[PDB]
């Protein structure tokens, strides 16, 4: 007990004495030791009440209204998974503060005079933090959309049938799998196909865009059409070869490179 | 003592933009390159912007300006090519800018082929020596590629960071130890920090480090060099509201600092002081932790006016001026008191003793 | 590997590159040095191909791919 007075004889800020109770946690199981510490428990319980009040105030601000959503979008985290991560972090901090209360008051803190309200608030706030509704809604929306990449690679201005959202769904699956939500099998296959076909689609659309701008430049200067006829008919023949192919075709592995190379040549 | 030494901002370029990354030129310490992503309001504006500010002169406007069609998620100085600046973009297309050349368009851009980067590149660095060096770039799909500045058309080397059988790693941050060219550390979106090896029999992910329950935001190795070799220590800041100190040899974190009340988006070691590092959180708060003075409270703290979501922090190679970029494109530069920045002669021994205390 | 970086720090043409390659034979087989070789191959082998497009030049090609140069995937062509 003299050493537990030297605790305040040495400690300055609340974090250090929190850590001291954490290290000495078993020693307060003794009845005399538990009765020795009475006036500091109220101080730390009030500080934990202040901190959980701060958590409540943070959670009052909606997730889109918070900087968390903006910085999650800036760091490539999709918004639904960003909200899931935000709720999970708030849940983690709530659990950490509950463990801090358990350490400060010792075992049997749920029946303590001050720990009853803390336990009730933690239970209600954890119930409110349940995230399964967000995953259910997102999965329902994605399934109802019924996105599909299968089909011809090209369609006729030239275009490639590959939207940006197909990547966002893959990233959503990527984060939600780590978060432990059981993604459905069909969504997993769609994300798989998205991940495989994304770089080929990027190469194809970049090549089409490059060919479009180069063709516009050539048409704007008609005097130089003859020297560039070979590259023009070569890329047109490759494009015609690509009309019959589908996204499931094995010919895409070299093609999206090879055509692009000729298109790259067609620039120089 | 933290005093706002300077206030950098441009109404045309940096307005309505977040600062995606910062970097200082090693040869010219007065220079500061910073990156800015796409403007939300005006699609007519170029998406990625890279601005070079100066500390020698009081010129409010940027010393140099560059831009490119895709949002520049990372930018850096070529440590052995002072006339060049490199930048990784949201499209994955790495871009190069030459100050000698007057073109705002990039002078050299990598392709967007499958072998090249296609996912966003949040991680670009220059590693090697003056006699020879490589531009290492890691994307968010786990793809790592080494390029050469003289030729960005073809990747000099490329592979994928794969660990735990069929599972990629979504690298968010990277770092290299001082004096190390082959080994590095990366931070996944899943919170697991992976120590990886560039070339070797086990090239790829080598070791897993667990403990972070949120995505990693920033990793930095011990850049301070002294008598006692602390190059094996590195710090990580994540979405756990925590800054965790780790040893490369130890698979669990050496220590955790939980004082932050929001996400911690960036942390980095003081380049001169061994035990001092600085982190910046989402409440607009910049916190300098000195482990030779305290371990549960920041040694110094300051709040940025307006409380913007602070994104990035960097130190000067001298170790005094700290430049931090926020979510309003409002780069703010602070000067620290000499009692904090400069280390005492026993700070290394004291740091070793405090590590032994853990 | 620091010595390997110093090789490019020293050599300027292809002949000195091949000389300092010949001085170092064990480095071709261990699967850590080859990454550095992959940095130099694009500088040398392609250049040697550009020179070809005889037995001396096949020796030039061999000196970059090590002993039994016909086994490598690039040495097959």
């Amino acid at each position: 007990t003299a050493r537990l007075r030297d605790q305040l004889g040495t400690a300055k800020n609340a974090n250090e004495m929190f850590r001291i109770f954490s290290r000495f946690n078993a020693l307060f199981v003794r009845p005399h030791i538990r009765g020795a510490i009475r006036e500091y428990q109220t101080q730390l319980i009030q500080r934990v009440k202040d901190d959980i009040e701060s958590l409540h105030d943070k959670f009052k601000v909606q997730y889109p209204q918070s900087q968390a959503c903006k910085m999650s979008h800036v760091r490539d985290l999709p918004p639904v998974s960003g909200s899931i991560i935000w709720a999970k972090q708030i849940d983690r901090q709530l659990t950490a503060y509950m463990k801090r209360v358990e350490d400060v008051l010792g075992k049997g803190w749920e029946n303590h005079v001050e720990g009853q309200k803390l336990k009730q608030d933690g239970d209600s706030f954890r119930m409110k933090l349940n995230t399964q509704e967000i995953f259910d809604d997102w999965a329902r929306k994605v399934q109802q959309r019924n996105l599909g990449v299968s089909g011809r690679i090209f369609t006729i201005k030239l275009k490639v049938n590959f939207l940006p959202e197909i990547i966002t769904l893959s990233k959503e699956v990527r984060n939600l799998k780590w978060l432990g939500f059981r993604v459905p099998l069909a969504i997993v296959n769609k994300a798989h196909q998205a991940n495989q076909l994304y770089p080929f689609a990027i190469s194809l659309i970049e090549s089409v865009r490059t060919y479009e701008r180069t063709c516009e430049k050539v048409e704007e200067r008609n005097t130089i059409s003859l020297l560039v006829a070979g590259l023009k008919k070569e890329v047109q023949a490759l494009i015609a070869e690509g009309i019959a192919l589908v996204w499931e075709s094995y010919k895409l592995d070299p093609y999206v490179q090879r055509l692009a190379e000729t298109v790259f040549n067609f620039q120089e | 003592k933290l005093s706002l030494n300077r206030q950098f901002f441009d109404e045309r370029w940096s307005k309505h933009r977040v600062v995606s990354c910062l970097d200082w030129s090693s040869q010219y310490p007065e220079l500061l390159v910073a990156s800015y992503n796409n403007n939300e309001d005006a699609p007519h504006e170029p998406d990625g912007v890279a601005l070079v500010w100066n500390m020698k002169y009081k010129k409010t406007t940027p010393e140099y300006v560059f831009h490119c069609q895709s949002a520049v998620m990372s930018a850096t100085f070529a440590k052995f090519h002072p006339n060049l600046v490199v930048g990784g973009t949201y499209s994955g297309q790495i871009v190069l800018w030459d100050n000698r050349s007057n073109k705002r368009t990039p002078v050299q851009r990598t392709p967007l082929s499958a072998a090249a980067h296609t996912h966003p590149v949040y991680c670009v660095n220059v590693v090697g020596t003056q006699n020879a060096h490589n531009l290492i770039s890691i994307s968010t799909d786990g793809k790592i590629c080494s390029w050469s500045l003289d030729m960005l058309s073809h990747p000099q080397d490329s592979m994928e960071l794969v660990h735990k059988q069929s599972k990629a790693v979504a690298v968010t941050s990277m770092s290299f130890p001082v004096g190390d060219v082959n080994n590095f550390v990366v931070g996944s979106e899943e919170g697991s920090v992976y120590t990886a090896c560039r070339h070797g029999s086990k090239a790829g992910i080598s070791e897993m480090f667990e403990g972070h329950q949120g995505p990693i935001t920033g990793i930095h190795c011990h850049a301070a060099v002294g008598a006692v070799d602390f190059s094996h220590l590195f710090v990580t800041s994540s979405f756990d509201w925590t800054v965790k100190l780790w040893t490369t040899k130890n698979n669990k974190p050496l220590y955790s600092f939980e004082d932050n009340a929001d996400y911690v988006y960036d942390v980095m070691w003081s380049p001169t002081h061994p035990a001092l590092f600085a982190c910046v959180d989402g409440m607009g708060r910049l916190d300098l932790w000195n482990l030779n003075n305290d371990t549960e409270v920041p040694t110094a703290s300051i709040s940025v006016e307006g409380n913007p979501a602070l994104n990035r922090v960097r130190w000067t190679h001298s170790g005094r001026e700290i430049a931090v970029g926020d979510s309003e494109g409002q780069i703010v530069i602070y000067d620290v008191g000499e009692q904090i920045a400069v280390p005492r002669n026993d700070e290394w021994a004291r740091f070793g003793r405090t590590l032994a205390e853990i």
